[PDB]
DNA sequence: TGCATCCGTGAGTG
DNA sequence: TATAATGGGGGATGCA
RNA sequence: CUCAC
């Protein structure tokens, strides 16, 4: 009956808040509260999970209800704005790789991910140049020190936040 | 046989046409049965398209002017007299 | 528009089309049903 | 109005021949940094800015007046594409 | 060039008509009662005349006008074509002439006042059906001509 | 350069030679994870990825792999542009009629 | 239902509403359909859309478009403009200037003046019955909110002033811009194309004065 | 043409 | 001030309470404050009494209660709430076998309730329930359009409690009849009534041609039973004629008094039409075993004797509005009430049948979703239900004194033709002929008259004095259209002498149409010229004098009239002005006399002369619906002694108690250099630097704080990356401080929401690890300005969870509401109006020294262009424009009458009082004659104007008496060659102005399966580039143009994103790629089964998806 | 005579 | 998983 | 529902 379908367990605990606060309204003379439901469900029942459930048993609803998909953004795609910056950030950052060397800019692509997507550590980088934790970090220090230095010269990177 | 607007429209050898106009579902079908192709001749197939019209700028009569100046115009017309 | 021969490219029978439908539309804000009729 | 429209209009047979002309002609002089330009310093279109008299942004103005001059050519099938494009950005670089 | 209600110049001549245009319905009235003329014939007889006493009284209005106040505001805006024309002009100065009824015949009581001299509730009320009747045409034809207008983009495009 | 647009009737196979995977489950999402179901009406193992270069469990995370599909999860790794074009289909039991060339 | 729901017999509906489902069929078909709302005609970046008011002290081919709308309008150029000078370190500190209203200076607003030289803008009013209902200004930065529209073109757009608004767009290419000011300039535009008889004619005042 | 009354 | 009123005609009745139509409806329908054992079986009482009792256990109904409401309004108003009071109603469980009884008192509950207003509080908003005009229950008789010589027979009763039933004789001589899209000859259904061939020529029995053409053997032989049982085999083709089910068929739909229920006005218009009597609201009944006629047979005899030649029977006009009523609050809600209570019934007969046959009470019984859910729809969801326009206090008055011909049970746009939408001779006096919308609309969505009322029955009621013999009675006779019909009326205006008709002859009315008739031919009169016209209608001075289609701009443009902060009564009255404020409650008065304790801005405290001390708190600064600031101000000074009926505050748009839209300024007509061009209006800036035209406009800014499954959503003063310089004007919890200058761009709330697997990807990983700091797991997600919005905040609301008294939506932590407010000033572009149709756009803001100015230093205010009035033939400004100019020197209000009001001659004797203090003050002060205005006199001596040989002063006053003056252009000092009329206008600054509307966009937001820009300003969407713009750029052959429109500057990805790096850049824009809605086109049509290939020359198919979609 | 299909544009607000 | 329960609740035009 | 036509 859902578009998101719950397990059957699931559905039968929400059928008992809806059969519960429909009492607890029946009896009362008003909707009840988080806290009187979960009251009235037991033990190991409180307001927050009593929240979370109702929140789960959500219906989602229709685009085309008179659209209302009309006024919803396309929040996954880049926009020209987004496309240029990244495709100005990588332009201003390449020109880092050619400042230090070709090792150097390198440590910095597996250490903060830029080939695998993974940041790889110290211990599993020094398995690519032979060289231990420690040379490895004064690979690392040496690159970003210097491209510190090569910053408030060029100055290029502080806006792109 | 005079024709009326609308089925004159509708009539067109341009199923996109027909088919943006009234009638989608009656076009299309009998369109998809025969492999109708549109040879992009009217307006509104290239607007559908989003292909340059052929009218105005759009033109090949007018589309493929080219502008050179003589000074240019003949720097290249003494290359292409030897060889 | 212009007074002269036609310039080759001229949108003709988008401009019919408008210049037909233009006073009509406006005409409005037996006369249009006879129209639409012929 | 746009300046002597009659004239350019009487240049041509058909006024989108004219824009097409008018239109490449800009992204010509755009693409080259405007040093292919036919017009002499005292021709060239210019601008009033808060500092003075500069030279005119518009590309589409300056191929219009150059236009005007008669120092263009216009026509079908009279260069190959590549060799104008070659020969254009050897004359003038970008 | 200014509007003043003093420049509404209601003309001489319409309390003459007004009084023929009495006289000559009187006398269908008479064809009426005594049974000289039918009920088709005497309704006819009334709206032909009060059509024609209109155009009377609009002649009177412009004559009036071009003779005696050739700078008059109105007059001036309505022939140099700036704004209005000779049926709005006679409405402001001479009469509001017939009206509709809701179905589309024709009052052969007319509206004998002006807006400068002012209607009278029934008047107005009266008036009011035609008004009405115009903006539902107005509203309800603008579709039908729009698409006519996407008929032809359509059949003519290529 | 296109300067032809052709209609046609699609076969039985044709549908299948554009899909990319038959639909099983009537299923859309997680009801917790708010990720896809598999082989539901948004499996990226038959749509496509979700994200620029990345599969589902996160493996192949970058364009370094394209055109590999996962073998834990089973999703490839390109542009996540691609579920706005990856045909589906749905294998009847037995064939229905279409509506239009019926009525 | 899932090609064309409502064809025949009932329309399927979702528990609680009258609302038939959203087929395949209905999406493509109608005036809400995907040919008529999204191919033959699209709604577009670099546009604007403001109350017109009359400018008469503009010329024929002249427009009065707001700093403000021109501002957004013209963005990308400006962005360019404010680093060929030095208004600004790049083009992105340069959008990340005119965010907030606060933090736009004075040169800003003479940069811009220097970019749209010679570039003219498109005028448009509802409903566009005809050619003419759409037409080229070489536009002129005022201060306010509304776009100063000639007198004389006010019979073309049928545009009074009695709450009226029209809508902007700019021509980009050097192709678009080419096509508006020699073909759709509203000073070669004179007369009627389904008449012949001129259209930008004195009227009102103009011939009150006269 | 109806699926109720016709199962029935 | 001295306040000067016309007319002659003494208005005996006043104006009724102009929202009694919602309020003695709505109050009709609950009952709640009479005691249920002296309640009348209308409104809810009916509904339970319809409903129940209930049949299987028999469960049946005893009486119902209100209580009081949880929450008051204004606290309604804040928490986004409804306004309702909690109902139960009292319910016994009888065993029909046992005779067991459980009684309790079961909740259903809550039922929204109308305000003081009549209005209504829904979900935080005010709200406007309309009434809805229908064709009346009942039966009619109309022309065959097909057959002219025959009439078809209709029976109508009330909409969704029965179906239409139609008598149309078919070529055959025999009377058929159609139910339910269904035909049959009726002789059938007269069978089963138990009517013998016998009874058919002893009750009927007149014409062969009818009589005996009904009558056929076929039919006659057989009982009662098996002509029912037949008929069923007609009507439903598959159900198995049984005996039991036939019967509950045919009753269930003609005789059961619960799916059928024909209108009481239905059951009254049946029983005078056909000259009966009903015995209930049906058209049969089931008594003694078998079924009893009521209203078929009647209907026959009439439908025959039509087709005759016979008096008193006559075919009815169905747009009449005594065959037309107005379903009002009460009914509609009645309707809602009937429905979600017949829901109810089904889910305890559906659960009476199951469960326990004897352990059962009315409590578990019953289940109250499908009322609770009818009710909340009817007030959520309706077509009628419209969100409240409380713009100025006459626009909420107008609102809910409007009239629907549309929604749920009436017409819909398509089904709206000519005839519904014309004004009928029967609304003289009840349906304004004026008031309705220009577009569409016209015709379905009217207003009720001045004197108009709704009686018992649904239909108008509309005044008239009584003459008997030739004495004018004091004794007012409210009647129907059908009412009204019957007697000869007179006009109101007729002369009077005492209370005798002393006009020789009388302009009087027949059936509407109008008639010259003697005094003593009169029967009846009109009691007032306003009765005829609305509310809005009646406050246009000089209306006799203004065009319709302007004097409908004038009305409703009036509504649309902002609350000025300088806002003033006009100088031309017509008397409404004062009722409108005090029905509208937007002002304060005196409950009774006594003395004013004291006064304050936030309150007023006056000591009755009961001794009792009552505190009256003042409206401060409330947004309405519209964003129009309603705020009361005081009007009475510490010890001020008070009457009943007196004021004590000023509502918005309010002076002194009368109504003040707009503000009297001082015009003058005449064309300025093209700054008049087309209804543009020149302004002085002297009407900015005196505030002039400014007012006060508020606008919320809600912002939401969730439960993620990320994390939680901080309202915090911590924002990653960000500067003191744009957090100055926040407090320490990261809320804007109240008092505090905000700009576009300026954070009003600040907010943080982790990323997702947004974690930064390497390239943004290497860039944090480069520039030191570290990348955050919160994003700024903080609520900034709008760009083109801004003012000053004035409040702020924090709601959270946790915190005593408010429990948010599932998910949501907290919630926080920032009030900001803003002084707009007039403005180029803002619109004004003046009552009589006149309207325009501010084209130009000259300094005073440009303004043409009177000869004494006077400048004026306003410019407008005399082009505007001829053509639109609106002579009422004009008028008005004289008066006010008398009454600019004289220190004049007026009060002008509708169509009895100031006469020319008593405005010339006005003006030429208001000379003598314009010019012969100048004549003591050592100033003679400038020699300009003799120039002015001179052109307008010949002109016409003056009189020639005449001394300046005579002749000025002849040009004064014609409301014209000497006026010099500032600009030169040199005199307009001509007089210029000058005058005292009320102009009023209209809701539509740039602020708001001024819109522009280079980029943004795009729609997800087409990837077009949004549509809306609030979604900084662009502007839809339809497909007649498209023809526009076709015509003129912009081939270059159009595409960029079509690609680069819409859906085009690739290409959009390409040009915008390219004009970033400085480069030339790209060539378009294909477009992605078109990609979109061809996968929905792939999804249709159908091949779309985009082939090149050599029909070899060319990918467009680029090798995305392929294998 | 039954069914299916059309019925103007752009924009604002909740 | 086992009392028994068995049949629902406008308006005009083109085309077969 | 409102603005413009
Ligand atoms: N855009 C709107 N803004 C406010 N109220 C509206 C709007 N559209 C409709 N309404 C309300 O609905 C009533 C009429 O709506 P109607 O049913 O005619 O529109 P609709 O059929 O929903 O339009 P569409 O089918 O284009 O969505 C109006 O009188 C008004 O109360
Ligand atoms: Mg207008
Ligand atoms: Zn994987």
């Amino acid at each position: 009956a859902r578009t998101i379908r719950i397990p059957v367990h699931m559905v039968e605990t929400i059928n008992k808040l809806s059969r519960t606060a429909r009492q607890l309204q029946q009896e009362l003379g008003r909707e009840p509260t988080y806290e009187e439901i979960a009251e009235a469900m037991g033990p190991g029942w409180d307001a927050k999970r009593v929240e979370e459930t109702l929140k789960i048993a959500q219906e989602p609803v229709s685009l085309e209800t008179p659209f209302y998909g009309d006024f919803i953004p396309d929040e996954h795609l880049p926009s020209p704005v987004d496309a240029a910056t990244q495709s100005l950030l990588s332009e201003e950052l390449e020109k880092a790789l050619s400042k230090l060397s070709e090792r150097e800019a390198m440590v910095l692509k597996l250490r903060k991910g830029l080939i695998d997507g993974r940041e790889h550590t110290l211990e599993e980088v020094g398995a690519f140049f032979g060289v231990t934790r420690e040379r490895i970090r004064q690979i690392e220090n040496k690159a970003l020190r210097k491209l510190k230095y090569h910053e408030s010269r060029t100055r290029k990177l502080r806006d792109f936040l | 046989l005079l024709m009326g607007v609308t089925k004159s429209a509708l009539s067109t050898k341009s199923w996109l046409s027909a088919a943006s106009f009234q009638n989608t579902t009656h076009v299309l079908t009998e369109a998809a049965i025969a492999g109708k192709k549109d040879e992009l001749i009217g307006l509104k197939e290239n607007v559908i398209l989003g292909r340059l019209i052929p009218a105005g700028t759009g033109s090949d009569f007018v589309r493929f002017t080219q502008v050179v100046d003589q000074k240019t115009l003949k720097a290249i017309e003494e290359a292409r007299k030897e060889a | 528009s212009m007074a002269r021969p036609v310039s080759i490219g001229e949108a003709v029978g988008i401009v019919a089309a408008q210049s037909i439908g233009e006073p009509g539309t406006q005409l409005t804000m037996q006369g249009l049903p006879r129209v639409i009729e012929l | 109005a746009e300046p002597g429209i009659d004239k350019l209009f009487g240049m041509v047979d058909s006024k989108y021949r004219l824009t097409v002309v008018v239109a490449k002609r800009a992204q010509q002089l755009l693409r080259h940094g405007f040093k292919n330009t036919v017009l002499e310093p005292e021709e060239r279109p210019k601008m009033q800015t808060l500092e003075g008299l500069f030279d005119d942004p518009n590309a589409v103005t300056w191929a219009m007046k150059e236009l005007l001059t008669g120092r263009l050519v216009f026509g079908e099938n009279l260069v190959p594409e590549d060799r104008l494009q070659k020969e254009m950005e050897r004359l003038y670089p970008v | 060039i200014t509007i003043g209600i003093d420049d509404a110049v209601i003309p001489e001549e319409k309390k003459q008509y007004l009084e023929e245009a009495d006289r000559k319905l009187l006398q269908i009235e008479q064809a009426y009662e005594m049974g000289f003329l039918t009920d088709r014939e005497r309704y006819d007889q009334i709206l032909q005349l009060w059509t024609e006493t209109t155009e009377k009284v609009t002649q009177a209005v412009f004559k009036n006008f071009e003779e005696n106040y050739p700078f008059n505001p109105l007059y001036v805006m309505a022939q140099s074509g700036a704004r209005g024309n000779p049926q709005q002009i006679r409405q402001l100065c001479g009469l509001r002439g017939l009206m509709q009824k809701p179905s589309g015949e024709t009052f052969e009581v007319p509206v004998r006042s002006s807006f400068r001299e002012g209607l009278t509730v029934l008047e107005y009320f009266i008036s009011s059906h035609g008004a009405r009747k115009g903006g539902a045409d107005t509203a309800l034809r603008t579709a039908d001509s729009g698409y006519l207008t996407r008929k032809l983009v359509d059949v003519t495009h290529e | 350069e296109v300067r032809k647009v052709r209609i046609a009737l699609a076969s039985p196979e044709k549908i299948r030679s554009w899909s990319y995977g038959e639909v099983e489950k009537p299923e859309t999402i997680n009801y917790r994870t708010l990720k896809p179901e598999r082989d539901g009406l948004f499996d990226e193992r038959i749509f496509g990825p979700i994200k620029d270069y990345e599969c589902a469990c996160g493996k192949y995370k970058r364009q370094r792999f394209e055109g590999k599909v996962c073998e834990r999860c089973g999703v490839e790794v390109t542009k996540s542009i691609v579920r706005r074009y990856r045909m589906g289909h749905i294998e009847l039991a037995t064939p229905a009629a279409h509506i239009w060339f019926v009525k | 239902a899932l090609l064309d729901n409502g064809r025949r017999g009932a329309p399927v509906t979702n528990p609680g509403s009258d609302r038939p489902l959203r087929s395949l069929t209905d999406i493509l078909s109608g005036k809400q359909g995907r040919f008529r709302q999204n191919l033959l005609g699209k709604r577009v970046d670099y546009s604007g859309r403001s109350v017109i008011v009359v400018g008469p002290q503009l010329k024929l081919h002249q427009c009065g478009l707001p700093k403000r709308m021109a501002l957004e309008l013209f963005k990308p150029f400006l962005l360019k403009k404010m680093e060929e000078k030095g208004i600004a370190p790049n083009v992105k500190a340069a959008r990340r200037m005119l965010e907030r209203q606060r933090d736009i200076k004075d040169e800003v607003w003479d940069a811009l003046e220097e970019v749209i030289h010679g570039k003219v803008v498109l005028l448009n009013r509802a409903p566009t019955l005809h050619r003419l209902g759409i037409q080229a200004f070489q536009p002129v930065l005022v201060e306010g909110q509304s776009i100063q529209l000639h007198p004389l073109v006010c019979e073309a757009f049928n545009a009074d002033f009695d709450g009226d608004q029209m809508a902007v767009h700019v021509p980009l290419s050097s192709f678009a811009q080419a096509e508006a000011r020699i073909q759709m300039l509203s000073a070669h535009n004179l007369l009627s194309p389904a008449s012949g008889e001129p259209l930008a004619k004195p009227s009102r005042d103009i011939i009150l004065g006269l | 043409s109806d699926p109720v009354r016709q199962y029935l | 001030m001295e306040i000067k009123r016309f007319g002659r005609i003494r208005e005996v009745i006043p104006l009724p309470p102009l929202t009694e139509i919602q309020v003695e409806s709505y109050r009709r329908a609950l009952q709640a404050d009479v005691p249920p054992e002296k309640r009348e079986n209308v409104g809810i009482q009916a509904a339970f009494r319809e409903t129940f009792p209930i049949e299987e256990l028999v469960l049946d109904f005893l009486e119902y209660r209100l209580g009081e409401p949880p929450f008051p309004q204004d606290e309604c108003r804040e928490k986004d709430l409804t306004y309702q009071a909690p109902l139960y109603a009292r319910l016994q469980l009888i065993h029909k076998d046992t005779g067991l009884i459980k009684e309790d008192e079961v909740f259903l509950g809550h039922i929204p309730l109308m305000t003081e207003d009549g209005s209504f509080i829904i979900n935080g908003a005010d709200r406007v329930i309309v009434s809805q005009i229908h064709r009346s229950p009942g039966v009619y008789f109309t022309p065959d359009p097909a057959r002219p010589g025959r009439y078809i027979a209709s029976i109508i009763p009330l909409p969704k409690r029965g179906p239409w039933i139609d008598l149309e004789v078919e070529p055959n001589g025999v009377v058929s009849m159609k139910v339910n899209k269904r035909k049959f000859p009726l002789v059938l259904l007269l069978r089963v009534l138990g009517y013998d061939q016998e009874t058919l020529a002893r009750e009927l029995g007149a014409y062969g041609e009818l009589v005996q053409g009904l009558m056929d053997e076929s039919v006659f032989a057989m009982r009662p039973e098996e002509a029912l049982i037949r008929l069923f085999t007609l009507l439903r083709p598959g159900d198995p004629p049984k005996r039991d089910k036939a019967v509950a068929y045919v009753y269930g739909l003609i005789a059961d008094p619960r799916r059928y229920d024909l209108g009481e006005a239905g059951r009254y218009k049946a029983e005078e039409k056909l000259g009966i009597r009903l015995s209930g609201r049906t058209l049969a009944r089931f008594e003694d075993g078998e079924f009893k006629d009521e209203v078929f047979l009647p209907t026959l005899r009439y439908l025959f004797a039509l087709t005759a030649g016979v008096p008193g029977h006559e075919v009815d006009d169905i747009d009449h509005l005594g065959n037309r009523r107005i379903r009002t609050v009460g009914e509609l809600m009645t309707d809602q009430f009937r429905v979600g209570l017949a829901r109810l019934a089904r889910g305890v007969r559906e659960r009476m049948l199951m469960g326990s046959e004897d352990s059962l009470t009315p409590a578990k019984l019953v289940n109250s979703r499908p009322l609770e859910a009818a009710i909340r729809e009817f007030f959520s969801r309706s077509q009628l239900s419209q969100f409240k326009d409380e713009t100025n206090p006459l626009s909420s008055l107008r609102h809910k004194r409007r009239i629907s011909a549309l929604g749920p049970g009436g017409l819909t746009r398509e089904r709206a033709g000519f005839d519904v939408r014309d004004v009928h001779r029967t609304h003289y006096g009840r349906i304004c002929p004026v008031e309705t919308p220009e577009g569409a609309n016209i015709g379905l969505i009217t207003s009720l008259a001045a004197y108009a009322r709704v009686d018992e029955l649904g239909f108008i009621r509309t005044p008239y004095r009584r003459v008997v013999g030739g004495v004018v009675t004091d004794e007012v006779v409210y009647m129907t259209a059908t009412e009204e019909d019957r007697y000869t009326i007179a006009q109101a205006n007729t002369p009077l002498e005492g209370n005798r008709i002393a006009a020789e002859r009388v302009v009087a009315r027949r059936k509407g149409e109008p008639v010259i008739v003697s005094p003593e031919e009169v029967e009846f009169m009109d009691v007032s010229p306003k009765q005829v016209f609305s509310v809005n209608t009646n406050l246009i001075p000089f209306l006799e004098h203004d065009d319709a289609n302007r004097a409908l701009m004038g009305s409703n443009m009036q509504t649309q009239a902002v609350p000025l902060i300088r806002a003033q009564a006009p100088v031309v009255m017509t008397g409404l002005e004062e009722r409108v404020v005090r029905d509208s409650l937007a002002a304060l008065y005196a409950e009774e006399d006594g003395e004013v304790a004291k006064v304050d801005g936030n309150r007023i405290v006056v000591r009755y002369e009961d001794g009792r001390l009552v505190e009256y708190p003042l409206r401060r600064f409330y947004r309405s619906n519209q964003g129009t600031a309603l705020d009361q101000r005081p009007r009475v000074v510490v010890g001020q002694r008070v009457r009943k009926g007196d004021l004590l505050a000023d509502g918005p748009a309010s002076e002194n108690g009368f109504l003040a839209l707009g503000q009297n300024v001082l015009v003058a007509i005449m064309p300025f250099d093209g700054y008049n061009f087309e209804d543009a209006i020149v302004i002085s800036e002297e009407l900015l630097k005196r505030d002039f035209y400014t007012s006060i406009h508020i606008e919320r800014y809600e912002i939401e704080a969730r439960d993620t499954k990320l994390g939680p959503e901080r309202i915090t003063r911590d924002i990653p990356h960000l500067s003191e310089a744009a957090l100055r004007d926040l407090d320490e919890e990261g809320v804007v401080r109240i008092g505090a200058e905000v700009k576009p761009g300026d954070i009003l709330v600040g907010r943080t929401s982790f990323k997702g697997e947004s974690e930064p990807t390497p390239e943004e990983r290497l860039l944090r690890s480069i520039f030191g700091e570290k990348a955050r797991d919160v994003k700024d997600t903080s609520l900034r300005v709008p760009p083109g919005e801004g003012g000053i905040v004035v409040r702020t609301v924090r709601l959270r969870r946790g915190d005593p008294g408010v429990e948010l939506k599932p998910g949501v932590r907290e919630v926080v509401r920032v009030y900001v407010a803003q002084k707009r000033k007039l403005q180029v572009g803002d619109k004004l109006a003046n009552r009589h149709g006149n309207k325009g756009v501010v084209a130009k803001i000259l300094p005073v020294e440009d303004m043409p100015h009177l000869p004494d230093g006077t400048p004026v205010d306003v410019i407008l262009n005399p082009l505007g009035v001829p053509s639109r033939m609106n002579l009422g400004q004009i008028l008005e424009t004289h008066l006010g100019l008398a009454g600019y020197f004289l220190g004049q209000r007026y009060i002008s009458p509708i169509f009895d009001g100031a006469k020319e001659p008593e405005i010339k004797e006005l003006l030429a009082q208001a000379f003598e203090v314009y010019f012969g003050k100048r004549k003591g002060e050592g100033f003679g004659v400038d020699k300009r205005e003799v120039e002015v006199l001179r052109r307008a001596e010949k002109l016409g104007l003056v009189t020639p040989g005449k001394t300046p002063e005579e002749q000025l006053k002849e040009l004064f008496l014609q409301g014209k003056v000497v006026l010099y252009d500032g600009r030169t000092g040199e005199p307009i060659e001509g007089p210029i009329v000058v005058g005292q206008m009320f102009i009023m600054k209209l809701y539509h102005m740039v602020e708001d509307k001024m819109h522009a966009r280079s980029t943004g937001p795009y729609s997800l399966i087409t990837q077009q820009p949004l549509g809306g300003k609030a979604q900084f969407g662009g502007q839809r580039f339809g497909e007649m713009e498209v023809w526009a750029l076709e015509a003129y052959g912009a081939a270059h143009t159009l595409q960029e429109m079509l690609t680069l500057k819409s859906d085009d990805i690739e290409g959009r994103n390409a040009a915008y790096e390219a004009i970033i850049k400085g480069e030339d824009v790209p060539e378009p790629s294909v477009p992605e809605s078109f990609r979109v086109l061809v996968k929905e049509l792939q999804a249709l089964a159908l091949d779309v290939q985009t082939l090149d020359e050599k029909d070899n198919p060319v990918d467009i998806f680029e090798g995305l979609a392929s294998k």
